[PDB]
């Protein structure tokens, strides 16, 4: 080998690991504070404050409820043939035009909401007997009065009110929404001054499915001027079905129907601004960022969001346990 | 945690390492130095962020959902709409604490395992010419210089070359 | 160092651990009997088969189910403005005044029980040219004839029935739940000789809606003596809205308003007996303790309860596995 | 279990020790004795009932929610009702049953491990004194008195005062 | 002690595990791709694209859905009194009779699938003073005009309908179904025609409900030659209590009762072929084994299923990793 | 993986052992040889299965239930139709996917401590024998036929009869 390898040395060698100063508390199976090296936070918590206007297209109500922008309120007349990703429906909207209610108004906000379009067909309805295009001045349109722009109110001609029985075939491959309604009168003077009949009806009709409603005449609480009222209902015409109309008073008339389509499209309600950045997660309070996997901003959620917890903080350990040689 | 090395037998950390998370520090005939052991560090932070990768693996995205927030008083339907929300929020709610206390658990307990890998490893090499003092720390009983430090640490170290050395030192002695 | 150890022995030193003669089955990733020196219970599975009184408000509905209590059947009077944090409702309570249903009385019961209030306000209705305070021996108050406590029904006056059209603004800063209902009389000559028109009306609307409802005339089977029946609505009214009540004929008429409150109440179906005892978790079979995370007693609880698990034991172990020394 | 040291290289546990979850039994020049080891029983223990207050940790409150009972028949709505609540008890007894096979399954590993940390700590005690005979005991190859085993158990044993005696003993012999 | 006598020597023992050449490759909690010995298939996948005609008891609906079964459309004359576990609905389905709309068509189907039988009772109703049996020619029963098996369409006698009130007691043990129905007429001619009453009535009750209908005079589409309509409604009647039908024109009424009962029966919409072997999951797709803890065919089954997930692959590892000699 | 065996201080794994998961090669001077070891294949391969077992634990049958495919339009309830059996999907479906990953995870830590196991067992026998070469093969420092290779994977090895063989072909040598 050598010959007598005679130095008698020793030597040390000691094996060890890092540690922080600083170092954050984690939570664990069997303890709920322990001290890691290293964490990172995995629910995030705070908004920008704006909702992002990209990537997804995101319709600023202004001061238009999405059914008044359906319904063709005069100062929504700008939504007319819109689309939306998302539309933002804004606490400061408000109706302005003829008194109305709609039974089942959750239904249809949902239903157009989804859809994502207004965009109208007229059709040519004949309306033979009747007089057309009725107004109030509760809706003024300019200095005159006016009525939505996507409804047409129909009164008697001369003296009688004949009974309506129209019809409009689907023909084309896709569903038609059609938005109908009916007169609430005040009075029954009022009833007859307009339809003639002291009794009015409406049955809208498919080959699957009819509604018959009939007005009820009384007094409501002045709303614009108003004790009268119109309810608002909703046909959906498939395709090569057909939609048949038929009244003896009352009837508020569809004017064409409105394009249903089948996309990813909502409605939100949210006063935040829209601004010009990216973000693919949308909450009422703001876009947020989806790096991490759970938030605690808001359980409305749009788009490719985290998923809402309760806790607001979560800290995945990311190293190991602090044990400090001191602490500096 | 469950191999004992880390907050075990190995007392504390040393806030002086920065160039890795395990590491080695010596004491010799040309003096006393420090180094991370960057193959047992890489281990470590390799499981850890793939771990962390697959917790931030995609989030799903949903569109038209329900209503959550309601201004009118309406009964049976509505209670249904919030009684499915806040069952699912407490379900996901559940879910992410778990998860994060076993993850956490476990990285706790990888780490310990690396710095117990590494020290067991260190040992194997050694063979006949190092005792354990039982705190981490080999005594090395043979003269071993820098360049035989480095060879420790980069894992060429031969034994038998000190083997004879070594044992008379360790053996022998007067008993 | 030392000098001679003439002897020379040596020692053993043996490293070990408890056992136990008993210990428990637990169940594990890998197996599902294996036996460990100690474990817990994690299903709370027994009741106590009494309804602590304590910390809620348990009120005992004793014989009157919350409608009636609500409507003011005379033997319910017991509960006028009475509130609760839980009413529970006995499976022995009847009805015994005018035989009525309620269109969708799910949502009316829900919509009261978690208001969690009975209290009720009069208002001063002014209904001119109708007799009001009718009542009938289905409903006997006292010796008499009587009729719900909270509603006023309101027949002609000598030959006529007007159309009563009345106002109430709702001028406070709360919610205003207004009960009313429709009499649907057993023949066409019940309808004449109380309401004159042979077809009664009743529209009952805010700014915000209406219910306009029309009375069926026709026989239903005997009950109570009678062939009749008056089905119940609600109304609420927003503050700073306003209600118009508008009749024309079978109006049984709203005596003022229960107030709304939003708080944790709730209704619950228990025959158990209320006793006095502290108890945060109910469950219709009896309290139930909350100290374990999982029950399997009742899906229906009320208060801090553990959740409700198919499971009826899970064994958490809380020692090492047990290898005992001897045999069996 | 993953530490092989309960039910493992350990054949059985002492029905015989009450005051502590693990220990020493001995044989040495002043007679037999048995002895708990607090620290390694307190471990256990802390870690037990660690882990079992994170799951008695806060029942939530609910008050008002869905009917689930019913004695109608009314079609549509009353089975959505039924059904939401079928699926979230599934799911909370899915979670339920999990959590007590993982947390069991690692208490058992805990317990397990702890016996073995204990198994090492005694060894690097000892150093070149003692041998293990592989069932958990170790052949001391000094005199070995009460005082001298007090001191392996109390973590005072000074290996360097025996160290020549117990080499000597060890090995020397005729081979 | 042993003496080795002559020779002097050393020995290798190497510890090692097995290795494979192919090898899977399963996800971990550090990993996502880790290549293991060996792994198992957790998400079944695929149907035998038939419904297994064992265990269960399956009904085919051939080209009658669930709801002509019940009301007796001619060409599904075949069901009556039928049962079954599941009944499949195929998409060729089609009804061929009077032209029906049914209110909540889905709680009607629901109802009755559940309750698994179409067993009827015949009950005898006396109909005084109007004309029974009546059919028309789009439900053609043989050569000759027909409708619904199980409903009797009143008619005037000569020139009279009178007021029609009957009752029928629920004296068994349990519940009856009744399923009863009005006519739409298409015009006011057509009501006096057969009702006399320019407005008929029907008032359907319990001692617990009532439910009165009105008919709605209107053309609809043309369908199988007619404009009328008539919808279909249902009352359930618990035993001690009494149906009461009470009419005044356009009651369609019930011959009897279908039995309801309580059990695992459903309904599935499919077009899979059912075939002989036995199968306790069914799909719409077919039939598929629940050997498997999840499954990825659909989310509709019956039966004993595996738990539907979005992933088409999940493998439990069912070895070590394998690291092997050469390479892979 | 935990314990650094496999895929760890083992180099490799043995394409060529067929008839077990662990096992043992030697070479004496007779030859040598590869023979599986039973006992720890079957610890490690029952362990599996219960886990597999476990999994597989029944199917939950479910008969009427919600619609869950619609060809009309309706609005509000319909939308919590689909919204309940769609947060259903998504809760299942992270089930799954947590389960077989904790599950996972957890396959190849026991099968690289019944590796370890193995090891350690194999160590403790042959006592002052033997020396670890580091890579998981034991340099035995006496002759050891096939005999003795056999009794020492049949446990019945006794060190004693050849520890004084051992001792001085281990230590003696010339240092
Ligand atoms: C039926 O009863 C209701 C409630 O009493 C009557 O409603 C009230 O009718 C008056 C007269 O039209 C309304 O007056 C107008 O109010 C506006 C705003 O203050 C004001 O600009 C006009 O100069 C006028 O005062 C009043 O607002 C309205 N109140 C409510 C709550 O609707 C209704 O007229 C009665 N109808 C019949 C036919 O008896
Ligand atoms: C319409 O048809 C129904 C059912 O046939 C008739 O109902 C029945 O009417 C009689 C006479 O009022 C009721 O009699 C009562 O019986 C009780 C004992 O149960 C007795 O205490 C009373 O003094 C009285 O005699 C009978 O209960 C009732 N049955 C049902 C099921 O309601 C109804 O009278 C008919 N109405 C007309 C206008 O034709
Ligand atoms: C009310 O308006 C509707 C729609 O315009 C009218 O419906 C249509 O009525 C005609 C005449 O009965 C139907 O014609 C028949 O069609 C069948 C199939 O082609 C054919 O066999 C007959 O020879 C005849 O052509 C037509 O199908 C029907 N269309 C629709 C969509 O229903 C209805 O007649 C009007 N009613 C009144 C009272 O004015
Ligand atoms: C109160 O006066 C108005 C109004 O609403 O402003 C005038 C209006 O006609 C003009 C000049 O625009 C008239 N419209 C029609 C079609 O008759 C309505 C209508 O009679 C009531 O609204 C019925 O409820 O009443
Ligand atoms: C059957 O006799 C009674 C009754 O119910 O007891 C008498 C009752 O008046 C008395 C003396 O209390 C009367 N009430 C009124 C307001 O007319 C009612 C009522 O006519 C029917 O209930 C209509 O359905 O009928
Ligand atoms: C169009 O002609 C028919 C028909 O449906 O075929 C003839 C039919 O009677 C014969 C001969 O079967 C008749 N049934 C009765 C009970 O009157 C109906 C009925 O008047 C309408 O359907 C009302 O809407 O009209
Ligand atoms: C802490 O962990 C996160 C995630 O692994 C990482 O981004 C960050 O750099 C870590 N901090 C340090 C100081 O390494
Ligand atoms: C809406 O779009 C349709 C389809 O192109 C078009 O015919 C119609 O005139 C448009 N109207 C408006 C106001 O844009
Ligand atoms: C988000 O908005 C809701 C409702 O506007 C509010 O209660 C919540 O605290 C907000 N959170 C954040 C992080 O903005
Ligand atoms: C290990 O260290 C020695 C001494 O510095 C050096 O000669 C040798 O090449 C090193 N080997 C490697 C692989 O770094
Ligand atoms: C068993 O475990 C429970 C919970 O840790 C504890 O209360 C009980 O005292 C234990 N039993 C014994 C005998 O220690
Ligand atoms: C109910 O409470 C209101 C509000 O204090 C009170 O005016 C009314 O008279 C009370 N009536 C009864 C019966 O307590
Ligand atoms: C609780 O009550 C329900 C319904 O009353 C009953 O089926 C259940 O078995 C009861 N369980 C206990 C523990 O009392
Ligand atoms: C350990 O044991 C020895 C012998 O009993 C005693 O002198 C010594 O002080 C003990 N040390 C401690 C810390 O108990
Ligand atoms: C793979 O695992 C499955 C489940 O344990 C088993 O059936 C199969 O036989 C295994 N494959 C082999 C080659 O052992
Ligand atoms: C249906 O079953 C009932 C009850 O046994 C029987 O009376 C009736 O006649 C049956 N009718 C047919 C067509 O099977
Ligand atoms: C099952 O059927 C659905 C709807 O028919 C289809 O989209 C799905 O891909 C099918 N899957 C299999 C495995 O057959
Ligand atoms: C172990 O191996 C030796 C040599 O083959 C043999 O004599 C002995 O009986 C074996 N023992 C067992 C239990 O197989």
């Amino acid at each position: 080998q050598d010959l007598p390898g005679n130095d008698n040395s020793t030597a040390t060698l000691c094996l060890g690991h890092h540690a922080v100063p600083n170092g954050t508390l984690v939570k664990t199976i069997t303890d709920d504070q322990i001290e890691v090296t290293n964490a990172t936070e995995l629910v995030q918590s705070s908004s920008t404050g704006k909702i992002c206007n990209n990537p997804h297209r995101i319709l600023d109500g202004i001061d238009c409820t999405l059914i008044d922008a359906l319904l063709g309120d005069p100062h929504c007349d700008v939504f007319q043939n819109e689309t939306w990703d998302l539309f933002v429906e804004r606490s400061k909207a408000f109706s302005n035009c003829y008194p109305y209610d709609v039974p089942d108004y959750a239904s249809l906000r949902s239903l157009v909401a989804s859809s994502g379009t207004l965009e109208f067909i007229t059709e040519g309805f004949t309306w033979t007997g009747v007089t057309q295009n009725g107004g109030s001045n509760a809706c003024k349109r300019g200095p005159g009065s006016g009525f939505f722009s996507r409804l047409n109110w129909l009164t008697k001609s001369g003296s009688t009110y004949p009974v309506l029985n129209v019809t409009m075939p689907n023909n084309d491959n896709f569903d038609k929404l059609y938005i109908w309604g009916i007169h609430h009168p005040s009075t029954n003077q009022e009833q007859t001054s307009l339809y003639v009949q002291a009794s009015g009806r409406v049955t809208v009709s498919t080959r699957r499915s009819q509604q018959t409603i009939i007005p009820n005449i009384g007094s409501r609480p002045w709303v614009r001027g108003l004790s009268s009222r119109i309810s608002i209902y909703w046909t959906i015409v498939k395709p090569g079905d057909v939609l048949v109309i038929n009244s003896n008073g009352n009837l508020i008339a569809p004017r064409g129907y409105f394009k249903m389509r089948t996309g990813k499209s909502s409605i939100m309600r949210s006063d935040a601004p829209i601004d010009t950045c990216i973000s693919e997660c949308i909450t009422p309070n703001g876009s947020i960022p989806n790096d991490k996997p759970f938030q605690n901003v808001n359980k409305i959620t749009y788009g490719a969001c985290p998923k809402y917890v309760k806790q607001n903080t979560l800290k995945l350990a990311t190293g190991m346990r602090n044990v400090p040689e001191k602490q500096t | 945690g469950l191999f004992g090395a880390i907050a075990g037998f190995i007392e504390n950390g040393w806030e002086g390492m920065i160039d890795g998370w395990y590491g080695f520090r010596h004491q010799n005939s040309e003096g006393t130095g420090q180094a991370a052991d960057l193959k047992s560090t890489q281990a470590a932070i390799d499981q850890i962020n793939g771990k962390l990768n697959r917790v931030i693996e995609k989030t799903n995205e949903k569109f038209h959902q329900i209503e959550k927030e309601f201004s009118e008083v309406e009964g049976r339907i509505q209670d249904l709409e919030k009684y499915v929300e806040d069952t699912k929020i407490d379900l996901w709610s559940y879910n992410a604490e778990l998860l994060v206390a076993l993850e956490n658990q476990h990285t706790i307990d990888l780490t310990d395992s690396e710095m117990n890998k590494l020290f067991e490893k260190t040992r194997r090499q050694l063979r006949e010419n190092a005792e354990e003092m039982g705190n981490g720390c080999f005594k090395i009983y043979h003269k071993c210089d820098n360049a035989c430090i480095e060879s420790i640490r980069n894992g060429t170290y031969d034994h038998d070359v000190y083997r004879d050395e070594a044992l008379n030192n360790r053996f022998q002695i007067k008993g």
